[PDB]
């Protein structure tokens, strides 16, 4: 629930060590999907994080709607497909794989 | 030399760059802590039960040479042209690679501290180890024996701390990966037959004990009994070593690990872990080092037979040295690391080897019945040639059962490749062969300035 | 005249030539300076390797809620012994990392987790 | 269910494997460039690129409804013809689709692979819109990774 300024202060300085990436909960945000929604998820992150740095995917987890009931049945597997394309680390909640 | 230091030239001998290599090998094929153990150890009975026949055929025949007066004896001069055959082109230059092989795993792998370096780095620094001590001992000849001393105080002082500081750790209480060790194992015939070939490396050095340990205060009785406690003592120490190995690593850690030495000073001695990529790659040049003393003495010998080349065995004029042998050994050495990858290297070389040591020891037992009134002043008991004879058919013929490979198909086609230059060159001399040998022998004394050496048989 | 097998008086006539001291000369030079080449391309191969990547970097994470993942003492909730044994399902979706949730010894499981020992598991 | 999907060759599981699996396998994709393109409202296309390979993927990624794309109006170079690496729809996997014409179903995701020596990185049109972390090049000849790029 925070700004992206302030998300991005937890990767650090180029000279002092933070965490190694902040956890990135952008696209769990979004209930309605669209081809401008996800362009500007993506593209505040990478623009935002300070060069070098390793970036970071979800798209659900404890205290989010699940995939299926929060979008629907037919976006499940391009949203698999989004969090594997993109640079940096994908993290899955459980059954997310199936489509629970 | 007395019998305490009769058993230190024994135990220096037998600790080679076997120990800082095989331990990845042997679990690999066994793949549990307990069965880890015991192929050590069994190891170490081959070894010390190999060495012992050997003393008997080193005082029954008293010539020199290798293996090679003893095959002639037994056999004939078939089996000893194929042992002159095999330790030129396969058995030597390929010890010298997995030698070399080794120091460059030692140097390269701090330098990549969480992964693996590229095997392009890995191979182009042991061809630099090659070319640089092949030219070291071929212009400063006394250089050599100068540095040995001081590259085997740098081997046993490694040794002795990772031996001692395992045994503190094991009193602590650091013993959860001996919990389980029977669980999760394979007795199949090629996963034993391979972790023999790992542990027998670490030995390398049994077959030669005979030459050095006979200028002894008392043979005859101190030499069959430096073997008794040399050899396993040192069994002992290789146990003591892998046991330290698994007090901070566990079996899965030690699989996925560069050099398994420098894994541990990394989690035991934290300020100064530098201190064991620095002492095995000192301790293993010298390892190569010390088997270019030894190029020369079988060629001599199998050349004055018409088994070999004489532009071989010839000495430069200045720089006292055995110079086309040395530049020969180097350059079979670096054409073997070129498909490269110690694990298969040492299944080329252990099936070439245990191949002639079955033959030898099985002619121990031939000359009980053929070559009898022959003043055998050491006589070990019959049962010891026979098991020694039946192991050495278990590890020929089981590797090239159940897992082969295509080592075990270039190593047939290289040993069958001399027999056919036995039956044209030496059985059936013809016309067209010294017509080649001798204007060969000519251009090459004048390009290199070697002649033969003013020698007597010894 | 040169034969065979020459002593050291007879080949010193012959190999001071020029066809045979300049293709000694070369070769030997050419080997030292072999050694030279090729411990610098070791040298640069080595500091021009990246740093390769930390086990974080390579491969997704898996986040597991531990009460809802699996029950192995029926019981009604997951617990850490379930997910042991779905170990074998977890690396055939190619992942490195395990992220487990709280599962301290709590009196409250939700609302940002109320924590009574930080050093126990919570018994179920 | 985990246990139905497994006999599944359409299932979501079996994408999510083979969508792990190749980021596992690929320098191109847990370690290249991230280079977008312009914004739209129904689509979202992107490359992953690494110099030194001479490869890049395209993903196209829809997530309106039905449409129809023209992929020559966004990258230059493109044969008549491309090859699909994987897709949402797991039928469609090595087929070919035309470059001019694309149809894509509401909620579909399509991974192209195209050999070229053309990357987006380097042309600084597109420099602004290109991201990296643990910049390296890719030797062929050695089959090791450099930093002098
Ligand atoms: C691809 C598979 C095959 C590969 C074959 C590659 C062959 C490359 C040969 C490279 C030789 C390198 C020699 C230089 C090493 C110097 C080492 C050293 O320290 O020397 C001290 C020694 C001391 O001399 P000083 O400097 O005068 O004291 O220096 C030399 O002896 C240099 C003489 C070079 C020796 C060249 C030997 C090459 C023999 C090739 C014979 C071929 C005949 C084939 C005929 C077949 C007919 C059927
Ligand atoms: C400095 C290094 C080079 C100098 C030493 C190598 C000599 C270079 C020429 C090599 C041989 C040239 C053709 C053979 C000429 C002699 C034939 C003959 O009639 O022998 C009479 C010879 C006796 O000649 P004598 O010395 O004049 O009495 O009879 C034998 O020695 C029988 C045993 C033959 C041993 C052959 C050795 C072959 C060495 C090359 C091995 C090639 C494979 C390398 C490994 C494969 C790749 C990994
Ligand atoms: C789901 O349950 C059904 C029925 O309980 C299983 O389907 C068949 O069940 C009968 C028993 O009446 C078995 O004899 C068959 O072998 C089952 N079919 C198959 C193809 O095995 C079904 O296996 C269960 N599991 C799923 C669908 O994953
Ligand atoms: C791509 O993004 C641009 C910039 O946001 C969009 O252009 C304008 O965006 C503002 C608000 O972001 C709207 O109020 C305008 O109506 C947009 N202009 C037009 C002509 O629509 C643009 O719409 C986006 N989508 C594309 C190009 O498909």
């Amino acid at each position: 629930a925070e700004s992206i300024d302030r998300t991005v202060m937890y990767y650090g300085l180029p000279f002092i060590q933070e965490a190694d990436f902040p956890f990135n909960n952008y696209l769990s945000m979004l209930d309605t999907v669209s081809g401008n929604s996800v362009y500007e998820v993506i593209t505040s992150w990478m623009e935002n994080m300070p060069e070098g740095k390793w970036p970071n995917w979800m798209i659900g987890g404890p205290d989010s709607s699940r995939l299926t009931s929060r979008l629907g049945n037919q976006y499940v597997n391009v949203m698999n497909m989004l969090l594997f394309t993109l640079p940096g680390t994908p993290i899955t909640y459980y059954g997310e794989e199936i489509g629970m | 030399l007395g019998l305490i230091s009769g058993i230190s030239i024994i135990v220096g001998t037998i600790i080679g760059s076997g120990i800082f290599v095989s331990p990845k090998s042997v679990l690999s094929n066994t793949e549990a802590v307990g069965p880890c153990l015991i192929i050590w150890a069994a190891c170490g009975v081959l070894a010390t039960l190999g060495a012992l026949c050997f003393a008997e055929l080193g005082t029954m025949i008293t010539k020199s040479g290798g293996e090679y007066p003893y095959l002639m004896e037994a056999y004939g001069p078939i089996p000893a042209y194929l042992f002159s055959w095999a330790s030129l082109i396969v058995i030597k230059p390929t010890s010298f690679a997995i030698i070399c092989l080794s120091f460059s795993e030692y140097v390269c792998a701090p330098f990549y501290v969480g992964c693996k370096p590229p095997q392009i780095v890995v191979k182009c620094l042991a061809a630099a180890a090659i070319l640089f001590i092949s030219t070291v001992n071929s212009l400063s000849v006394r250089l050599g024996s100068y540095v040995q001393n001081i590259f085997t105080a740098a081997k046993l002082v490694i040794v002795a701390i990772i031996i001692i500081s395992g045994l503190v750790l094991l009193a602590q209480g650091n013993t959860k990966n001996f919990d389980n060790s029977f669980e999760g194992a394979q007795l199949s015939v090629g996963a034993i037959s391979l972790a023999f070939y790992n542990g027998l490396w670490a030995y390398d050095g049994w077959n030669q004990l005979n030459y050095i340990t006979e200028e002894l205060r008392n043979p005859y009785r101190n030499l069959p009994l430096a073997i008794i406690i040399g050899i396993p003592l040192v069994t002992a120490c290789y146990i003591l070593m892998n046991v330290s190995y698994f007090t901070v690593m566990t079996a899965t850690e030690l699989l996925q690990s560069q050099a398994v030495a420098v894994t541990f000073g990394d989690r035991v001695l934290y300020p100064a872990s530098w201190i064991v990529p620095l002492f095995v790659a000192f301790s293993t040049i010298g390892a190569a080092n010390g088997t270019c003393f030894t190029a020369g003495r079988l060629i001599y010998v199998a050349g004055r037979e018409g088994h070999m080349l004489k532009v071989l065995s010839y000495i430069s004029v200045r720089r006292l040295t055995p110079a086309p042998a040395i530049i020969f050994y180097g350059i079979i050495a670096t054409i073997y690391i070129i498909p490269g990858d110690i694990n298969s290297l040492v299944n080329y070389f252990s099936f070439a080897a245990w191949l002639f040591y079955g033959l030898t020891i099985l002619g121990l037992i031939v000359m009980r019945f053929t070559r009898k009134e022959l003043e055998r002043p050491i006589k070990v008991p019959v049962v010891i040639p026979v098991l020694m004879t039946l192991i050495s058919v278990f590890l020929v013929l089981a590797p090239i059962i159940s897992k082969p490979t295509w080592e075990y198909l270039y190593c047939v086609l290289f040993i069958l490749s001399g027999l056919l230059f036995y039956f044209l060159f030496v059985h059936y001399k013809f016309g067209w062969a010294q017509k080649i040998s001798k204007p060969i022998t000519m251009h090459l004394q004048m390009l290199m300035e070697v002649v033969p050496p003013e020698e007597d048989p010894e | 005249q040169p034969y065979a097998g020459m002593p050291k008086e007879v080949l010193f006539q012959f190999s001071g030539q020029a066809r045979y001291r300049i293709p000694r000369e070369i070769l030997f030079w050419l080997t030292v300076a072999s050694v030279l080449v090729l411990i610098a391309a070791t040298i640069a191969i080595i500091a021009l390797s990246p740093k390769c990547l930390d086990w974080w970097q390579e491969g997704p994470m898996y986040q597991i809620y531990p009460r809802s993942f699996k029950d192995s003492n029926k019981d009604g909730n997951g617990d850490l012994k379930g997910i042991q044994d779905k170990l074998d399902y977890i690396t055939a979706l190619n992942i490195k990392t395990v992220w487990i949730t709280s599962f301290y010894k709590s009196s409250l499981k939700d609302f940002r987790y109320g924590v009574e020992d930080f050093r126990e598991v919570d018994p179920i | 269910n985990v246990d139905v999907q497994k006999t599944q060759p359409r299932s979501a599981l079996k994408l999510y494997q083979d969508l792990s699996l190749l980021h596992a396998n690929e320098l191109l994709l847990n370690r290249g460039w991230f280079c977008h393109l312009r914004n739209d409202s129904h689509y979202v296309v992107y490359t992953r690129e690494l110099d030194g390979i001479d490869r890049i993927f395209i993903v196209v990624l829809n997530f309106g409804e039905s449409t129809l794309l023209n992929l020559h109006n966004m990258i230059s170079g493109l044969p008549a013809k491309m090859r699909i690496r994987l897709s949402t729809n797991s039928a469609d996997k090595g087929s070919k689709v035309d470059t001019s014409g694309i149809f894509l179903d509401k909620g579909e995701g399509l991974i192209f692979e195209h050999n070229t020596k053309n990357l987006l990185h380097r042309q600084t049109a597109f420099r602004d819109r290109c991201f990296v972390s643990n910049r390296a090049c890719y030797s062929s000849v050695l089959n090791i990774l450099y930093t002098s790029c």
